């Protein structure tokens, strides 16, 4: 059963970079899209990325200019940063999977991970 | 298996005792014909394909199967008339690091005709937009490669598969089984075969 | 920004049928995708392409997407139903998944 | 391909096949006696089509097959090496091609795309180095490889099998179809299964031998066995009362 696991800085000041990391197990982390999707306190689920395994990454328009997705293969991890960091980020943030089935990948996310909570406090 | 290799067998002879008496196969099943009779059919002609596929999806290879193999790599006749072998080939087929030589058709938009072999590498398009060569959504490549391992389990290592299909048409009997003869005995009322002259 | 709109909440008895709108210009031309979240958990995917549900996901479950408006009908609501629903689409023209304000369906 | 600028071929020439052709019916011996048969044979004194073949580029002429043809060729080095068989003798269609190199005998079924003059060039001992024969050959279906001189070949194209039978003589004649008696002895029998209407001979070219050619027919014959197995004379049961008789 595939598992995603979040890990990051529960706090973050303002400005600085968030870095957050999603390791994949018992599953390669290879044809599949690794996707984060941040909800705010009191918001709804926002989309924020999407990576694929060649390389190929797409981002929310709205978050494009701050948000840089990275895939390791290596280590079946895949990292999310986000630069100048703002209040407005302050949220759970989750990795999901796209739902590929027949091998074609759906718009839609099968697995995701327990979230982790990251505030932007000074 | 996608790219399953086919020769042709014809005009010659061939003694199928050491085939179906060996134990070194782990699949051995006929259909049409009694695997212990082969010896004993001429055939006009024989296809022998070969491939690998993981232990799990040899039993997509008979008549009426289905199944990623069957539909998009290889697909047997269901009146197909001839036997199916297959052997395990870890130690050859796999690797520490993964063996990824060996890819089979994940996606296609069809089934594939009875001996009908698809090698298109074009990235498969699974939606309205055009892929033009480069992937992404909706743009995945058409191969999957097994990347076998010694680690892996039975279903999943690699297994060698000989498909022997048998065609005995209109046309003369070429392909046959060499029956063994017997010592000569002078000066005895016998019974006597000489090339088929009784 | 393309945009989807959901009800803020849906209180439905148990036994009931519950219906929550997800609306959005031209979203019937998109496949619409419904997750349930539980207080604490992390979205599930309960309803793709509009009509399909993952493996696991009870059949009271279904999905329609018609015009500008699609439905999400969980037939006999049962307390365990309580949670947020959102509904998600992909806007090909950013490529990018669109996720609905969210629905809190409470069970009474 | 070796392409030809000027294309010709000299006219047919015709002449009589005496009494030339008998080739064993069976693989069967008998001793000293008369046996009789029903089968294709090149009816005694038959109308033959000869021609010449020059070692301007003169092609040799593709004539048809009809039910069996009995060749014969006359020269004192081997000019005649081979000939190809078949219908449309193009990669359509199945087309069948022998051969007799420096090295060895090479027959071979396949969707030939022959060319339109077919080359075999010697050089100075000569030595042979230039075979252009067929541009193409896909999907082969059959493959096998191994002072005048007449040397006579009857080809038969029957149940699948074409049958091969040959002879050689050390004939003195200088011109014209030597007048006398020799059965033709089975060469070998392929069971290539595709259908020939016609064939053309190929030739060696030297950086002029004569062939003949005529065609069988279904006829009844009577051959004398000797007491060797050797066929010593026959009769065909349609040329004359006499051979009615007989
Ligand atoms: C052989 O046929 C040719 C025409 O094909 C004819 O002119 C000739 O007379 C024939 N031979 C005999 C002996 O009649
Ligand atoms: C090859 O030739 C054989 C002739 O026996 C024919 O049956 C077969 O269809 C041919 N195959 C192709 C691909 O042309
Ligand atoms: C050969 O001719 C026969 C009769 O005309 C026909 O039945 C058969 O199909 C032909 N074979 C080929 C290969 O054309
Ligand atoms: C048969 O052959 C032998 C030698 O090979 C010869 O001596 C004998 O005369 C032959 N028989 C006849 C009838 O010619």
């Amino acid at each position: 059963q595939v598992q995603l696991q979040q890990s990051g800085p529960g706090l973050v000041k303002p400005s600085e970079t968030l870095s957050l990391t999603c390791t994949v197990s018992g599953a390669s982390i290879s044809n599949y899209y690794w996707s984060w999707i941040r909800q705010p306190p009191g918001k709804g689920l926002e989309w924020v990325g999407y990576i694929y395994y060649t390389g190929s990454t797409n981002h929310n328009p709205s978050l494009k200019s701050r948000v840089t997705i990275s895939l390791d293969t290596s280590k079946n991890q895949f990292s999310l940063r986000l630069s100048s960091v703002t209040a407005a980020d302050t949220a759970v943030y989750y990795c999901a999977r796209a739902y590929c089935s027949g091998g074609s990948c759906f718009d839609t996310f099968d697995i995701w991970g327990q979230g982790t909570m990251v505030t932007v406090s000074s | 298996v996608y790219a399953w290799n086919r020769k042709r067998i014809s005009n010659c002879v061939a003694d199928y005792s050491v085939l179906y008496n060996s134990a070194s196969f782990s699949t051995f099943k006929c259909y049409g014909v009694s695997p212990t009779k082969l010896n004993d059919l001429c055939f006009t002609n024989v296809y022998a394909d070969s491939f690998v596929i993981r232990g799990d999806e040899v039993r997509q290879i008979a008549p009426g199967q289905t199944g990623n193999i069957a539909d998009y790599n290889y697909k047997l006749p269901d009146d197909f008339t001839g036997c199916v072998i297959a052997w395990n080939s870890n130690n050859l087929d796999s690797k520490v690091g993964g063996n990824y030589n060996y890819l089979y058709r994940l996606f296609r938009k069809s089934n594939l005709k009875p001996f009908e072999r698809d090698i298109s590498t074009e990235i498969y398009q699974a939606g309205s937009t055009p892929c033009n060569g480069v992937k992404g959504f909706n743009c995945y490549f058409p191969l999957q490669s097994y990347g076998f391992q010694p680690t892996y389990g039975v279903g999943y290592q690699p297994y060698r598969v000989v498909v022997l299909s048998f065609e005995l048409l209109h046309a003369p009997a070429t392909v046959c089984g060499p029956k063994k003869s017997t010592n000569l005995v002078k000066n005895k009322c016998v019974n006597f075969n000489f090339n088929g002259l009784t | 920004s393309y945009e989807l709109t959901q009800p803020p909440s849906v209180s439905v008895a148990p036994g009931q049928t519950a219906r929550i709108t997800c609306g959005g210009n031209n979203i019937g031309s998109k496949s619409v995708h419904w997750f349930q979240q539980k207080p604490g958990q992390a979205p599930v995917l309960v309803v793709y392409d509009d009509s399909d549900r993952p493996s696991g996901i009870p059949e009271r479950f279904s999905g329609s997407n018609s015009g500008n408006t699609a439905s999400l009908t969980i037939s006999r609501v049962e307390a365990g139903d309580e949670a947020d629903y959102y509904c998600q689409v992909w806007d090909s023209a950013s490529d990018s998944g669109v996720f609905g304000t969210g629905t809190k369906l409470t069970v009474p | 391909c070796v392409n030809f600028t000027t294309r010709t071929q000299l006219p047919p020439a015709y002449t009589n096949s005496f009494t030339r052709g008998v080739y064993y019916p069976d693989k069967v011996f008998r001793s000293s006696v008369l046996h009789s048969t029903q089968d294709l044979f090149l009816p005694f004194f038959s109308n033959v089509t000869w021609f010449h073949a020059i070692h301007k580029r003169f092609a040799n002429p593709v004539l048809p097959f009809n039910d069996g043809v009995y060749f014969a060729s006359t020269e004192k080095s081997n000019i005649i090496r081979g000939w190809i068989f078949g219908t449309t003798l193009d990669s359509k269609t199945q087309s069948l091609l022998i051969v007799n190199n420096a090295t060895n005998v090479v027959i071979k079924v396949c969707e030939f795309q022959f060319c339109n003059d077919p080359f075999l060039g010697v050089y100075y001992s000569w030595m042979e180095s230039e075979f252009r024969v067929y541009s193409s050959a896909n999907n082969c279906t059959f493959e096998y490889v191994s002072f005048k001189n007449l040397r006579e070949f009857v080809f038969k194209n029957i149940d699948g099998y074409f049958k091969i039978y040959s002879k050689h003589t050390p004939i003195n004649l200088v011109r014209g179809l030597p007048q006398g008696f020799s059965a033709l002895e089975p060469l070998v029998d392929l069971p290539i299964g595709i259908n020939i209407t016609r064939f053309q001979t190929l030739h060696i070219s030297y950086l002029a031998a004569a062939y003949y050619v005529g065609y069988l027919q279904p006829r009844t014959f009577l051959l004398k066995y000797n007491e060797n197995g050797t066929i010593t004379d026959a009769v065909d049961c349609a040329l004359d009362p006499l051979s009615e008789t007989k």
